[PDB]
DNA sequence: ATCCCCTTGGCGGTTAAAACGCGGGGGACAGCGCGTACGTGCGTTTAAGCGGTGCTAGAGCTGTCTACGACCAATTGAGCGGC
DNA sequence: ACGTACGCGCTGTCCCCCGCGTTTTAACCGCCAAGGGGATTACTCCCTAGTCTCCAGGCACGTGTCAGATATATACATCCTGT
């Protein structure tokens, strides 16, 4: 007479585990209780934040004609953004590149 | 109860202030009697229609309901009044 | 003396003071005797509400104060800063009136 | 088979698929997917212990994390990321 | 005996009622049958588009330090956005007044 | 005695709450609020009933809205729209 | 075979013979007219249902139709088609 | 496969019958390119209105039907193909 | 010596004979490719009716007649025989664009 | 009680002193505008952490103690008031 | 699931479509004043605005009833398809 | 009533565009293969309308209270004036 198992992320509406979120809260050790809207709002902002840069992502491989994302478009897609940028100014992408930022007195005239 | 000349109701400064919100600098003396008439074939529009609406209703006062819905057939609607 | 600005500039403040402003520029009074007047020269004995005198008041400002903004755009076409009524006829026939 | 090690693969793959229909995924890519939700997790958690710790409190809730936010995340992210960490706490009251 | 009562909007995570639009669209005479995303579907429309202008106007608001919406915040936000132009072309707004545009010309000098 | 007359209001009070908790509201500016929605509402309603006609379908779904709106909405609110209802759809029909 | 697609066609030619019996018809001008017919029908359609909502009426009379001619059609083109409705409409009474 | 310049294909010479038809009897040379652009985006908003009515009646044919339910819809209702 | 007409004498026969014309003006063939280009901006393998090529010829060369009506009643407003682009864009804009 | 620019309070001499600490020989006119306006931006930054710190804890008086949780979040980490 | 048809794909001849150069020749337009006409600065007045009072018209809600009209099975006929 | 400012008439003056006119070329015409999709038809499932019952959010009402409506005194913007 158990209810059915309905999922807590539909409950948020989202995708990003409450399950997996508040597992890894609670087994990485950060406080000894965890509140219930800890995993729900950071899955929730961790899903803003893919779901932004695979926008970006998306959009700057449909700029180079071509339809499965590689790290050269998220690399890309990082440093076009500024607040992406001061977020992960300490972060290396893996085959990512450098995007195209030249400076200017080095270019011919 | 019968009334004559309202056309000059709207006054001279009325139309000045009216084009002062339209940005009109500066406004011919031409303007303001033939702007009277624009302004009176347009409610000669929109009250037919709106006064239509009303003995469509067999209501004998004229609602702002109406005003803003003859307002909308004729394509202008109107924010602000249950629309 | 008595001080005077140039002719044109008092004009431009009151276009500023205008636009930073809302209030409905028509009196009251006439725009409701017009109403009246209009209505019973259609449809005889005719009683408005307020609220539809002033609905009404707000349309036909706005009504007459963008045909105004379309005569300046026609204004400026024409190499003119004062409008002319054929301004008004122009925006009558191309907004297909 | 072997023991399963634990990933974020079919999330990234459904918020793609809401994102944009028609692209595709590669394991590259997916790998800096992966190694992004590790960081940010792990920094949004850490301070989020940080701040337990410092006003005494043995409890991290909703809150908390939105002071994280308002910290680490710059500006226009942080109250994005608060709107829709809102709206994520009011579904979950409302079930 | 009975399921408690759950609005279709809390299900959706919308707060527009899903069920007044849907009473609204079948009484609105548009079709003899409509699909259950319909009416959900254009109240998350709704729901963007007045969010969308909600910010719009807050953010007007605080940029002439009002606390509160007026019409003229309103005013505003519609005529300072270009797709909301298109939008709402023919909109009379009550009290909203007009955009400040003056032309280039009006200008002295 | 009165009657009832209904109108948008907690519904803009609380979206508005939820963009904006510190910025007040005046009753004309509801009223605007209010003919909005029921403006934008009457174009799409009327617009879905006539491709229902177009089409012989005789019902709208999610898919004549989505048609409608990038019909009559522009471009990048038409996009952002028609993600807004399909992740709304989506959490319907999960619901 | 095919399915009977319906035009109006034999009516317009009618009242085409009723009106100049000597004058002939063309294809297209019968499509444009098609059309014309059309266009006029949904217009007032349209109105008659907007006046059926506006007074929360549920049917649309000869009354509501009327109002919508007065509506939609202008002037002396309006009375002559209330005069011919009219005498048509007694006519119908009339068996 | 794909075309990249057939805009010039309604050429300066038809473009001139267009407008010939208008009234118009002197036309400068910076007329064209606009009337090209502005035929472009009329056509691009009565296109992207008729493709997706296409994709909405799930088929790969645009019909001249869907062409005229996009003229009434754009306010530019076109008599002779309707039914 | 050869014989010549004065400009504009070619232009109002033109006038006169193309407002009598009835038939469609543009070439057919560039046309349809023209809107099969604009099909593949927007989606794959796209085909059309023939009729549907008729239809937005037909449909096209009558708004453009508007456009261009609309560009006589600026231009004469303009004082000019001579039409700039700057009639047309204002003529889009006042028409509701 | 409000106050507007009292960024100037901390005085040029002030930030002459300061580079002499630094080490800096000779400094530009110039150069006093970017002080203040990167201590603008390091005490935005640092006094936002600050004000999110105390908000969290529901108070309404800055603790330095909150000051050097901000100094310990950005890396600017501080000895000597209680850390 | 199919079928069959109008579009798609490919092919050959031609002359108008166009197209580009020459050359005439029609055109926009600044500008320098001039005519004049509102723009603006006041004073005057008077009627709109504001406040208060009595009336009641009809707006709107409630009850009654009945006038009116979709549905449906059926019969048929006049317009749709086709030549 | 004073008065600056705008509308503009005309006329040179560069100046761009219409029109004639031969040439070139690709649509027009007219002509065949065909197949894919438009369009039609059988099926059975997806889907939604609609009643009874029950509850719960949303609007009328009241009110009371602080953001705003109103009021008063300087500073600067501006806009004319003076050297």
């Amino acid at each position: 007479a158990r209810a059915k198992a309905k999922t807590r992320s539909s409950r948020a509406g989202l995708q990003f585990p409450v399950g997996r979120v508040h597992r890894l809260l609670r087994k990485g050790n950060y406080s000894e209780r965890v509140g219930a809207g800890a995993p729900v709002y950071l899955a929730a902002v961790l899903e803003y934040l893919t779901a932004e840069i695979l926008e970006l992502a998306g959009n700057a491989a449909r700029d180079n004609k071509k339809t499965r994302i590689i790290p050269r478009h998220l690399q890309l897609a990082i440093r076009n953004d500024e607040e992406l940028n001061k977020l992960l100014g300490r972060v290396t992408i893996a085959q990512g590149g450098v995007l195209p930022n030249i400076q200017a007195v080095l270019l011919p005239k | 109860k019968v009334l004559r000349d309202n056309i000059q109701g709207i006054t001279k400064p009325a139309i000045r202030r009216l084009a002062r919100r339209g940005g009109v600098k500066r406004i011919s003396g031409l303007i303001y009697e033939e702007t009277r008439g624009v302004l009176k074939v347009f409610l000669e529009n929109v009250i037919r229609d709106a006064v239509t609406y009303t003995e469509h209703a067999k209501r004998k006062t004229v609602t702002a309901m109406d005003v803003v819905y003859a307002l909308k057939r004729q394509g202008r609607t109107l924010y602000g009044f249950g629309g | 003396k008595p001080h005077r600005y140039r002719p044109g500039t008092v004009a431009l403040r009151e276009i500023r003071r205008y636009q930073k402003s809302t209030e409905l520029l028509i009196r009251k009074l006439p725009f409701q005797r017009l109403v009246r007047e209009i209505a019973q020269d259609f449809k005889t004995d005719l009683r408005f509400q307020s609220s539809a005198v002033m609905a009404l008041q707000e349309a036909s400002e706005a009504y007459l104060v963008g045909l105004f903004e379309d005569t300046n755009l026609a204004a400026i076409h024409a190499k003119r800063v004062t409008i002319m009524p054929k301004d008004i006829q122009l925006a009558r026939r191309i907004r297909g009136e | 088979k072997r023991s399963r090690k634990e990933s974020y693969s079919v999330y990234v793959y459904k918020v793609l698929k809401q994102v944009h229909p028609d692209t595709g995924i590669s394991s590259k890519a997916m790998g800096i997917m992966n190694s992004f939700v590790n960081d940010i997790f792990e920094r949004i958690a850490g301070e989020a212990s940080r701040l337990a710790h410092y006003n005494k409190r043995s409890t991290i809730t909703s809150r908390e994390i939105q002071t994280a936010v308002r910290l680490l995340l710059p500006g226009e992210l942080a109250k994005h990321a608060v709107s829709e960490g809102t709206k994520a706490v009011t579904k979950y009251t409302s079930a």
